[PDB]
């Protein structure tokens, strides 16, 4: 009995222990996703108005080989 | 010793955090400054009021509170109104730029900026506790703030804690007074991420106190003072037994242990009364009985739904003022020959009982008539499933469209968060379902 | 505080630019010198939304005036409040565009426009906490119109975590006779559609119709017009100049009026042009919008109204309800409680009551579609095609240009069509 009485109250610090660690992996992992996903989405906006300027270049360009 | 930390996060949960300890010092017979003539413990005490509030050597009564908010103005109304004394300056807590609405820029993009400093500013007064119970967290469901940092300060603080308890008062959106068309998503997204953070969350339906403050105090179209000064009467009522002492006091988390008979099912219905303008209170007084009955007509429950087409699986009865056991009890025995009162089948049918014989109290200027005796029903019903019910339908008629998500998508989330936070509701309906059939 | 940036371009954008800042420095209380002599102090809450307040108590406009000629300039600086503008924030050309969209986007404009972008980054650098810009235009034109949409894009490159907001006027033959004008309007939606988070759709067509059939004034002119603009221009940004709860900053209103990115263009409306009823009836009515479409020929979306002066709020909740009942079949029930409504109790000039309205609505490719008859028939006529590839364009920067403003009037119909089930 003695021995079951440690290997309740072990159980019981086990199991908080991976409530704790799996949020805490849980949640890192998530502001990581979403740290990638939304510079992600502003890379991908900059580029496109990064070849808007290349875009204006090449009609700037075009207009000295007009004459 | 056995201190509660208060945590009031976003507009609503900070100018509800108001209401509550304006209300509390009036309880207490703190002044605004602090002072509390009658402690003659000075610096410190064993009290109940010390539950909620610490003691400065200089006789200084001092909230176990943060308030947090990612834009400043309503928290600055705090610093500069009635009670900034009450508080040092470092419980309040505010950012440049609130989450608009978004539960993203609340979760992430906004809040992650300000969430270690509001941890330090908790842990500060956590190591002033002798003796730690846990958190209560005041928030809305439709704010961004409200939603998403609320969220994110749960699941922190279930590692920073571990299983220490956290209870919430969640406010609940309503159309009448609802500042976002967004205010669904929100609210299943809070909902599914803090749903095994927290130990019980008392949902507080605006719509429900709007139409109590319309019905029952004659306020034509109530303002957030009109309901916050209403639902602090609530907190009041359910915090009374940690900050007061007495014979016949039954202590919260003992409520608790017949509330909460699954872990997913922890969201009681509260239901309060009497709710009476002074005009009407004049020349008659509402008795045990009259007040007790009250709390079984569902006018008078903070959450909009039938529990006479539910199944109880808990009715805790929190009695405040002139109040003796033999009338409560000659009260109920009549109610459960006329009420349409029906239990699970794997549960007892007794009422569980706590009186607190400190009257109600009530804030100058305030819309609630002064009253000798209270009471605040805590019920375990699976008719509060409506709420979530209503909730999702809502949110589900936007996302077959993907209406606004691009606002979220653009600050990080994934599509996958929507239907993985839906899909938890809808278990959690079929939870309450479950639980409502009678056992094989 | 939550500062916003002004911007107005060409002469239209400086002209209703001019007008707006006459109206809303009259309500904060300040006269042309830049000093404060109201008497309530909500006139100063939230001042610093659109005001600096610099040495001795004096508000200064955030505002950058721009045009490719100096003509307008002077015109700003002896109107009335031309002594409150920043001296500095003036910027002009010498040029002209000539109303070639060309020239404002990739010619002219794009030498002008660093220095523009000068006056934006020192004005932005000194805010406690940037919530975005907001641009007064035409589209009509070439200034306002192409050097308008390239400064969106320039400034949308250093501050893409911003709100950018516009009120772009609407080419109408009622009022302008130039005939190009439907090559600048489309080529500036397709940069609008893109780049633009908010576009308040202010249609001279529209303006003038209200001023010749309801306000009975023939032979209207800009400064009849112009009253409509500001008095709308007052109302859509109550909100963000006055202590409030509802659409309080550009991004709030954002995420409340538009459920798809581009589907971004309101058409507002006011009223009246009484009693709490018919000031809801009116500010819903077709002959009220300042962009010339039916409401009652799409569906809403989303709707943003607020009511000023001061008047019984149990009224006004109990009729912006009953509108929403009778009217049920014109609102998207795929988006519930999409109507919001606010309130601020101070009333606008002359008016001891006033509604203003934001509704963006799938009826706004009535207008859309008005401007593609006319350059769809002008693509076909290729009528002064080699001004625009003078400066170097090519013809399929015109076709795509068609094609997206095409898909733009389909996207509405598609989401007009759609229903719960
Ligand atoms: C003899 O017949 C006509 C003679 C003229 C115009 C017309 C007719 Cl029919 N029509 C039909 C028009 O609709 C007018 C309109 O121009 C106007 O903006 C306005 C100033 C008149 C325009 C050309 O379509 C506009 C742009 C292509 C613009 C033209 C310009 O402004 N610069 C430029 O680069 O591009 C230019 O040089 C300054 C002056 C004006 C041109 C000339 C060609 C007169
Ligand atoms: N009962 C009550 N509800 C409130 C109060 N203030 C706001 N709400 C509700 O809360 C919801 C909006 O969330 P807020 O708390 O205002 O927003 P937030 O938490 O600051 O988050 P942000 O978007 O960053 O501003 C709406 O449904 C409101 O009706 C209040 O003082 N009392
Ligand atoms: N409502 C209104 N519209 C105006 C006003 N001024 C010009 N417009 C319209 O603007 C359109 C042409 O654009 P403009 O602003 O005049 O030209 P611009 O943007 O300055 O470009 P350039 O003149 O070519 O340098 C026409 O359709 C006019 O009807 C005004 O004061 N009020
Ligand atoms: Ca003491
Ligand atoms: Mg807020
Ligand atoms: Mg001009």
């Amino acid at each position: 009995k003695r021995e079951h009485e440690r290997e309740v109250i072990q159980k019981a610090i086990e199991e908080n222990n991976n409530f704790i660690k799996m949020a805490k992996e849980k949640l890192a992992q998530k502001m990581e996703s979403n740290k990638e996903n939304r510079e992600a989405h502003l890379a991908a906006m900059l580029e496109r108005l990064q070849e808007k300027d290349k875009h204006a270049e090449e009609v700037r360009k075009n207009k000295e080989l007009k004459e | 010793m056995r201190e509660c930390i208060s945590i009031h996060v976003g507009q609503a949960g900070v100018q509800i955090g108001n209401a509550c300890w304006e209300l509390y010092c009036l309880e207490h017979g703190i002044q605004p400054d602090g002072q509390m003539p009658s402690d003659k413990t000075i610096g410190g005490g064993d009290d109940s009021f010390n539950t909620f509030f610490s003691e400065t050597g200089a006789g200084k009564h001092v909230p176990r509170a943060v308030f947090v908010d990612l834009e400043p103005t309503v928290i600055d109304e705090v610093r500069t109104g009635t009670y900034r004394q009450l508080f040092h300056p470092e419980q309040l807590i505010t950012g440049k730029e609130d989450a608009a609405n978004n539960y993203a820029r609340g979760h992430y993009t906004i809040g992650k900026e300000i969430i270690d400093l509001v941890l330090d500013r908790i842990r500060k007064l956590a190591d002033q506790c002798t003796g730690l119970q846990g958190f209560l967290v005041f928030h809305s469901f439709g704010g961004g703030t409200g939603s998403g940092f609320t969220s994110l300060l749960m699941e922190r603080l279930s590692v920073d804690y571990g299983k220490k308890s956290k209870l919430e008062f969640s406010i609940y959106p309503a159309p009448q007074v609802s500042t976002a068309v967004v205010e669904p998503y929100n609210s299943i997204l809070t909902t599914h991420t803090t749903l095994e953070h927290s130990d019980c969350a008392f949902m507080v339906d605006n719509e429900a106190i709007y139409d109590i403050c319309r019905r029952n105090l004659d306020i034509e179209r109530p303002t957030y003072t009109n309901l916050n000064r209403l639902i602090s009467q609530i907190v009041s009522s359910i915090t009374a037994s940690l900050r007061f002492d007495g014979a016949l006091n039954v202590d919260l988390t003992e409520f608790q242990t017949n509330l909460v008979p699954y872990p997913r099912i922890h969201f009681p219905l509260a239901t309060y009364a009497p709710v009476i303008s002074a005009e009407k209170a004049y020349h008659e007084q509402l008795s045990v009985a009259e007040i007790t009955n009250a709390c079984f007509e569902p006018a008078n429950q903070m959450v909009k739904c039938d529990p006479r087409h539910g199944k109880y699986m808990a009715c805790c009865l929190l009695y405040r003022g002139d109040v003796v056991p033999k009338d409560v009890n000659a009260a109920i025995a009549t109610i459960k020959t006329k009420r349409s009162i029906q239990f699970v089948d794997w549960c007892p049918t007794g009422f569980k009982v706590g009186i607190n014989y400190q009257p109600p109290t009530v804030v100058p200027g305030g819309d609630l008539a002064k009253v000798q005796r209270a009471v605040c029903m805590l019920s375990n019903t699976t008719a509060i499933a409506e709420a979530w019910a209503r909730l999702d339908h809502k949110f589900d008629l936007m996302y077959a469209k993907r209406a606004f998500v691009h606002w979220y998508v653009g600050e990080g989330m994934e599509e996958g968060e929507f239907s993985e936070a839906r899909e938890d509701m809808a278990a959690l309906e079929k939870d309450y379902e479950e639980v409502g059939v009678d056992s094989v | 505080m939550r500062e916003i940036v002004h911007i107005q371009a060409g002469q239209c954008g400086n002209q209703i630019g001019a007008k707006f800042w006459e109206v809303i420095s009259d309500e904060h209380g300040i006269d042309p010198t830049g000093s404060y002599h109201g008497d309530s102090d909500l006139q100063l809450e939230r001042i610093n939304v659109y005001y600096n307040e610099a040495t001795g108590n004096k508000y200064v406009p955030r505002a950058i005036l721009v045009d490719l000629e100096p003509g307008t300039m002077d015109s700003v600086r002896s109107g009335p409040f031309g002594q409150i503008f920043r001296p500095d924030n003036f910027v002009f050309g010498q040029s002209g565009a000539g109303n070639n969209w060309a020239k404002g986007h990739y010619t002219e404009g794009a030498e002008l426009v660093d220095s523009v972008l000068d006056v934006v980054r020192k004005e932005s650098e000194s805010c406690d906490c940037l919530q975005g810009f907001q641009l007064t235009h035409s589209l009509g034109g070439g200034t306002g119109s192409g050097m308008g949409t390239l400064l969106i894009s320039k400034i949308r490159e250093e501050y893409p975590d911003r709100i950018m907001n516009t009120f772009s006027v609407m080419p109408s033959p009622k009022v302008s006779d130039t005939v190009v004008e439907p090559y600048n309007a489309t080529l500036s939606v397709h940069q609008l559609v893109e780049n633009t988070d908010e576009t308040y759709c202010i249609d001279n067509e529209a303006l003038y119709d209200i001023c010749f059939r309801t306000l009975k004034l023939t032979t209207p002119t800009y400064g009849d017009l112009n009253h409509l603009v500001s008095a709308t221009m007052s109302g859509v940004t109550t909100c963000l100049r006055f202590p409030g709860q509802l659409n309080a900053d550009l991004r709030k209103l954002a995420v409340n009026m538009v459920p798809f990115p581009r589907l971004h263009f309101f058409m507002p409306g006011f009223a009246p042009l009484l009693t709490v009823p018919e000031l809801t009836q009116q500010m819903f009515d077709s002959k009220n919008m300042m962009a010339a479409c039916d409401p009652r020929h799409g569906r809403y979306l989303t709707v943003a109204a607020i009511f000023r002066g001061r008047m019984s709020m149990k009224e006004v909740d109990e009729q912006m309800l009953n509108v929403q009942n009778k009217n049920s079949s014109y609102f998207v029930e795929w988006i519930p409680n999409n109507v919001k409504t606010a309130v601020c109790d101070i009333p606008p000039r002359g008016l001891k009551m006033s509604a203003t309205f934001i509704g963006n609505s799938t009826a706004i490719q009535e207008l859309f579609k008005r401007i593609s008859e006319q350059f769809t028939a002008m693509f076909r006529r290729k009528a002064f095609l080699h001004w625009y590839t003078g400066e170097g364009m090519d013809e399929m920067e015109f076709t795509e240009a068609e094609s997206n403003m095409n898909d733009l009037v389909s996207e509405y119909q598609q989401y007009q069509d759609a229903t719960a089930d």
